[PDB]
């Protein structure tokens, strides 16, 4: 026997660890940190080429559990292509003269991470490219866009005898977003 | 019927071999500065995670 | 290095190539003029931004500022992250019925023939109007800033207190001790609500950027946790080392307080 | 999500219906928190070899390109006899 060994029993450690150097280089070259490759050996006298042929044994006289903790660390953005948070179909108006049509489309913002309020607005800008485009050189007029998003409560100063807004313009308080 | 085991070591039996080696490169350093081949020191431990004076 | 070199080299403060931007050029594009109508670009943050002129680039291979500005690689176990003009295809910045040529000062807008885009290229146009298969967007990727650029773990040793674990080597050299107990370095990001840094005031590109309306910080908040129990070694001495190591099994300058408690128990018998 | 307190965004600003919305009073934003979680005990092959997977997906079962930390620490004990 030599003083620096000794063998061990009833329980112990093993780390799946994302970011060793001698990992990086030989193992996980078309991989990400969704889905990669680790030696759990710690023993630097082996590539891990060479690790990948041991094994580690725990008694076969016994059935053995692991008791599992993770750590995990994201930087996802709330509007982004991957998540579907990205585009959304309406339909609006292409031709005047009367008579009119109508016809769907697919609309896109651009990625990045936004408050509600921002993420209302590109929507409403998205709706208006399409009429600078399609649209107004086909004689529809910016008084039949027809498709708004907004967050006022309309009606809110409405008369039971005169049955209209008194003040003339409508109360500019936001309640909860809306679809007109 | 608790042991856990790793496949690149294990125990020793019956016999082996020790080395008494008069020119290894740390224990001249460390060691013998004062001596010669006829009286000196060496380290029989051969595991250079250790410094010969540990 | 503008001041230092180039300018008395006969460059113009027009051709410096290399900022770092927040706005979201062609905004207020138009699809029939092909140009900017409100005649300034929106001064709105939308995301960190890379703009170029041709020749220049940038290079963090060696750097974390990269997590900072929130631009990652898809494939981020190849080594090398290079981003040169020639990688931003299809995100030249649209000019300014004729584009305005110069600035207040008698500054180059560089402007190119067709009259309606500019030689400058920037990141974050050609990743959501460029080509999908073929430009930058086909192999980065855009992310939410980072404020801390990228935390990783920290490893606790006892060297003469607990066995090593499975497959460690007994050792006396710091970068090697067996580990024993591993968590998250304790830095975090918190969030909130709301001239040398402008050199070229009437400049509509070299103008300093927008703040964003959330800004984020990073903070040192104290760490306790339990690490489970190891097995002990029967005799323990007096005197006890005691290590803290980062990723590449560095100490950390950055530690002031370091405390641990051991209760002891059996278990089991011989 | 997190809560505060507090042009070619705006144009029609003459008109009633066509106007930029209010603000609301309380704004809402998105962040990433690190998680650390303790997913109990599982049973363990009695045969470990030294280069092991590691897996995170989503609902769909895709992997998600907005993971850029994970790590994972196993505590071995024993189960049962035979």
């Amino acid at each position: 026997r030599y003083s620096e060994l000794s063998p061990l029993y009833d329980t112990t450690r093993l780390y799946l660890v994302d970011n060793k150097s001698a990992d990086i280089a030989s193992l996980n070259y078309q991989n990400d940190h969704s889905n990669f490759l680790t030696t759990v050996v710690q023993n630097n006298d082996f590539t891990p080429t060479e690790a990948s042929t041991q094994t580690i044994n725990f008694d076969e006289r016994s059935r053995w559990g692991g008791q599992l903790k993770t750590i995990m660390h994201t930087n996802m953005p709330n509007v982004n292509e991957y998540m579907f948070s990205n585009k959304f179909k309406a339909r609006v108006m292409v031709s005047r003269k009367d008579i009119l049509k109508y016809e769907w489309f697919e609309f896109i913002l651009p990625e990045g991470n936004f408050s509600a309020t921002m993420t209302i607005d590109l929507m409403n800008n998205a709706i208006i490219d399409n009429y600078l485009e399609i649209g107004r050189q086909n004689g529809v007029l910016e008084s039949d866009i027809g498709v708004k998003f907004d967050t006022r409560n309309f009606r809110l100063g409405w008369d039971p005898e005169t049955k209209l807004i008194m003040p003339g313009v409508y109360t500019y308080e936001a309640f909860h977003p809306d679809i007109v | 019927r608790n042991s856990i085991r790793y496949s690149e070591l294990s125990p020793l039996y019956d016999t082996t071999r020790l080395y008494l080696v008069d020119n290894k490169s740390a224990d001249i350093a460390s060691l013998n500065y004062q001596n010669d081949h006829s009286n000196f020191l060496t380290t029989v431990v051969q595991n250079n995670d250790f410094t010969p004076t540990e | 290095n503008y001041l230092e070199i180039g300018r008395q080299n006969g460059v113009l403060e027009s051709d410096i190539g290399v900022k770092f931007d927040t706005r979201n050029f062609r905004l207020g594009w138009d699809p029939e003029t092909k140009l900017i109508m409100p005649g300034v670009y929106t001064y709105e943050a939308f995301h960190p931004d890379i703009v170029l002129l041709p020749g220049c680039g940038v290079d963090f291979t060696e750097s974390r500022l990269s997590n900072l500005l929130g631009i990652r690689k898809r494939h981020p176990f190849q080594e090398g992250f290079k981003i040169m003009y020639e990688d931003l295809e299809g995100g030249n910045i649209p000019a300014l019925i004729q584009p305005l040529e110069k600035d207040s000062k008698s500054r180059s807008y560089n402007v190119l023939e067709d009259k309606i885009n500019t030689a400058y290229r920037s990141w974050y146009l050609s990743y959501n109007y460029g080509n999908p298969e073929k430009g930058i967007r086909s192999w980065t990727l855009l992310t939410t800033s980072d404020v801390t650029c990228g935390v990783e773990q920290v490893y606790w040793s006892l060297p003469d207190m607990m066995q090593d674990p499975v497959t460690f080597r007994s050792t006396r050299q710091v970068s090697n001790y067996p580990v024993v107990g591993a968590e998250l370095m304790p830095v975090f990001s918190k969030s909130f609500y709301n001239h040398v840094f402008n050199r070229f005031p009437e400049n509509q590109i070299l103008i300093r950027p927008p703040a964003p309306t959330i800004t984020t910080v990073s903070e040192n908040v104290p760490a306790l946790t339990d690490h489970g129990t190891l097995p002990l070694r029967s005799s323990i001495r007096g005197v006890q080392r005691v290590t803290v190591t980062d990723a590449r099994r560095r100490t950390c300058p950055y530690v002031y307080k370091a405390l641990g408690i051991v209760a002891p128990r059996v278990l089991s018998s011989r």
